[PDB]
RNA sequence: UGAGAAGCAUGCUGGAGGUAUCAGAAGUGCGAAUGCUGACGUGAGUAACGACAAAACGGGUGAAAAACCCGUUCGCCGAAAGACCAAGGGUUCCAGUCCAACGUUAAUCGGGGCUGGGUGAGUCGACCCCUAAGGCGAGGCCGAAAGGCGUAGUCGAUGGGA
RNA sequence: GAACCCACUGUCGUUGAAAAGCCAGGGGAUGACUUGUGGAUAGGGGUGAAAGGCUAAUCAAGCCUGGUGAUAGCUGGUUCU
RNA sequence: CUCCGGGGAGGCGGCAAAUAUCCUUUGAUCCGGAGAUGUCUGAAUGGGGGAACCCACCUACUUUAAGGUAGGUAUUGCAACAUGAAUACAUAGUGUUGCAAGGCGAACGAGGGGAAGUGAAACAUCUCAGUACCCUUAGGAAAAGAAAUCAAUUGAGAUUCCCUCAGUAGCGGCGAGCGAACGGGGAUCAGCCCAUUAAGUUAUGUGUGUUUUAGUGGAACGCUCUGGGAAGUGCGAACGUAGAGGGUGAUAUUCCCGUACACGAAAGGGCACACAUAAUGAUGACGAGUAGGGCGAGGCACGUGAAACCUUGUCUGAAUAUGGGGGGACCAUCCUCCAAGGCUAAAUACUCCUGACUGACCGAUAGUGAACCAGUACCGUGAGGGAAAGGCGAAAAGAACCCCU
């Protein structure tokens, strides 16, 4: 599913309202994409389904605080 | 106030009021009083077991509160209750007191 | 002429029978409802 | 071949015109057995509780009718049968 | 008759279960073949074979 | 008896409940809605009795015989109106006994009611081993959830194997 | 030109023997052929040598149950003095 | 079937009589409690499969022929242990042991998705309506909850439910319609913590109280008339802490079962209180990709409106107590509060069920579809639809025997 795995973003529902202010139903979805990270530690390359703000969460805290905290949460990484 | 099967009772209600009577089974709450309310029985005869049938004459059960037992003493109808002498218990007579004469 | 009901035992079991109820989500709530109706037979 | 499964074998013996004659002409006792009972647990059970010598036995099972008794409808049982021929003269 | 067979031990106990199974079947194939006029025998073997079963179980 | 919706008395039937007065509440009044459920009329003892292959007589039984049984004649099918298998049905199979209902008539007859019998396998078929189309599918990929697809496998005869 | 598969003409039948048939004639009959068993495609979808044909005697949008006692400026009916 | 307790003359369940055989005062049938047994299918879990069937393996014992008994053999998640690639360390993978989960069920709760018929006398904004319906998942309740909340005499003091405020202020093709809050009166009342860790809650065992699952005793009426039968007529009595109800051949406080009242438990369960032993609360230590902002949407009674406040799909992005949030555009001053970490009873919602009682509710075309062998017969491939059918008599005393056929 579309799910971010740092965040857990996922789609959301909405309208589209169109000029004579009809309305429809739409989804927004998340900016997700599949990234290799180096994990030192364990030498390797590790790979995560994520957004552009889980980048952005991953450049300001470093990739291995992120890796033990979604170990924490029973992720499988 | 129970009756048994071997009393002395005498029928308080009914066609045959007055007359009194040997037990002869109790079963529910109807009784079968010795010689009391006769029936004819046109009996059908039997094929199987030969026997072959006829009018006869047998007793048939009456509700059990219209007959009474018969106090011995005074030949009038009373009431049964219960009494624990020594650690058995006894039925008695209301009117009078005294253990229920077994016969 | 050539009527619409042409038996076959095998193919009415495969079709309508209990483990094909089983199977679906759809075909359990099929039996949950006979069975809160009380029939007799749940499938054929 | 427990005992208790011996004992359970066999149900009781037929009464008809094929089983008499049987019986009298072709050394053939016919049985009601259990409807689960093997062609070798019948065997072994005569042979345990008869004190015969059994040559083969035959099996077969007839359904049991279905009849109206008054307003309802009933079925019968099952019923299985069992030729058991015995060797040479015996029973 | 249960106090009787509470008095008893298991070996003895487990010889009447198959002495009893062995009368039942005579008395099934008995009042099969019909030389029989009392089926009483039958319940009081069956209800027996069950009471020393159930006194086995207590046993062990 | 009263102006009316109605009231009062009493004979017969029936066999255990009914209820003044004054208040109170309403599932409170039926001829129609091609109204709803049951019963019964008219048509009327009228149409019809389901392939135009076809019947006749003697004897029997029986309350009763055009239709059942036995016998002597006549006619019809014969690439099916004969004999088998699969599928489907489930006791309709056989014997004794009965004729209310069922049988487009009667019935002593019956695929009808009741009672009792009857299906015997190493070699026939199924089960079993093997796989087709297709189904399901450990992990897996995808998807708001339900779920979709699919790998290794595992099922699946209409086919191969004493 | 038989079996088999079709359905061109006519009489009959139309509360039928039959909710599409019988009889007399008719077309194809080694092929774009007929048929058994088991599978696949599901409703604004399927399939169609194409007629809006077929999709369980139902099709210009199947059936069942729910929203639901839809709405009807329309028709009918509306009970003792 | 067994044990314990109750009870004291009959009994062998019903349709369904009778027969026959039996059991029982050496304590039967029956009633209550605790055990024993408990085939096959079904989450079905050894593999498979057209549910109630087909085919297996392993171990211990046992049999002598081609077997029997007992146990084990599913998947996934977690923990431990063993083993183990590309690839040297490793890791992935593989296996064993232990623990847990899956399914079903009335309503109520929380969350993820989400119509149209209809109204507007047409219709697209709007309404219907966050309704119907689908999906996931708790508990005896759930959710919420201890102010970065309201108010505006500088006052109140967590959450939830009811009455008013009020059809008011507002929103709205300013149409049809939608519709608050402040304040006041009630129900119930409670606060406690962030690493040495609180209130509380859940299990375990013990000790007290209460209740529950059988039961026992339980008063007192006679004459007379009518009558098939008296409980009804006429006359005269008795009990009452009992004149509730049901039955008895017609209408009974004194005929029967009962009723007021009094008494009762081998064993077992529920609730409450106190204590003890675990666990949990509790990976959490004052809250940064957070508050705020641009773009697009959703929620607020509030439809972009002068539109504050809350949530976020996308792009960004502070200060950090000399600080920060709110008071319905926005600024200044005043007042008030401390977000980016948690736990918490009651007042509230419901009835598949069990006991007692009640009705200006129905009385067989009514009342449940179903008073009766009913979700049955019957209809349909299937999902599904879905009936009709109560009354002899107080007691079978249910018509021996004769006659027509």
């Amino acid at each position: 599913s579309k799910v971010c795995q740092v965040t857990g973003k996922r789609p959301v529902v909405g309208n589209n309202v169109s000029h004579a202010n009809n309305k429809t139903k739409r989804r927004f979805e998340p900016n997700l994409h599949h990234h290799r990270f180096w994990l030192e530690s364990e030498k390797r390359f590790v790979r995560l389904r994520l957004t552009t703000k889980g980048m952005r969460i991953i450049d300001k805290l470093g990739i291995e605080k992120v890796v033990a905290d979604l170990r924490a949460q029973g992720q499988k990484i | 106030a129970k009756i048994k099967k071997g009393d002395q009772v005498i029928v308080i209600a009914g066609k045959e009021k007055g007359k009194q009577g040997t037990v002869l089974s109790v079963s529910e709450d109807r009784v079968k009083v010795e010689g009391l309310n006769l029936v004819k029985k046109h009996q059908k005869p039997n094929r199987v077991t030969g026997a072959e049938g006829g009018i006869v004459t047998q007793e048939a059960s009456l509700h059990i509160s219209n007959v009474a037992i018969l106090n011995a003493t005074t030949q009038k109808a009373d009431r049964v209750g219960y009494q624990v002498i020594d650690g058995v218990k006894t039925r008695v007579y209301k009117s009078t007191g005294e253990s229920v004469a077994v016969a | 002429m050539k009527r619409t009901f042409q038996p076959s035992e095998l193919k009415r079991k495969r079709v309508h029978g209990f483990r094909a109820r089983m199977a679906t989500k759809a075909g359990r709530q099929v039996l949950a409802r006979r069975r809160a109706k009380g029939r007799h037979s749940l499938t054929v | 071949m427990n005992n208790e499964r011996i004992y359970q074998v066999l149900k009781g013996p037929v009464f008809s015109e094929k089983a008499q004659v049987l019986g009298d002409t072709a050394g053939v006792q016919v049985f009601k057995v259990d409807i689960n009972a093997t062609k070798l647990e019948i065997k072994k059970a005569v042979e345990k509780l008869f004190g015969v010598e059994v040559v083969k036995v035959n099996t077969t099972i007839t359904k049991g009718k279905t009849k109206r008794f008054g307003r309802t409808l009933g079925r019968r049982s099952d019923v299985k049968k069992a030729y058991v021929t015995l060797k040479a003269g015996q029973d | 008759k249960t106090k009787d067979l509470r008095e008893k031990s298991v070996e003895e106990l487990k010889a009447l279960l198959d002495e009893q199974q062995l009368n039942q079947f005579r008395l099934r194939m008995a009042k099969a073949t019909g030389q029989l006029g009392k089926s009483h025998e039958v319940q009081v073997a069956r209800k027996t074979i069950a009471r020393i079963k159930t006194l086995l179980t207590e046993k062990q």
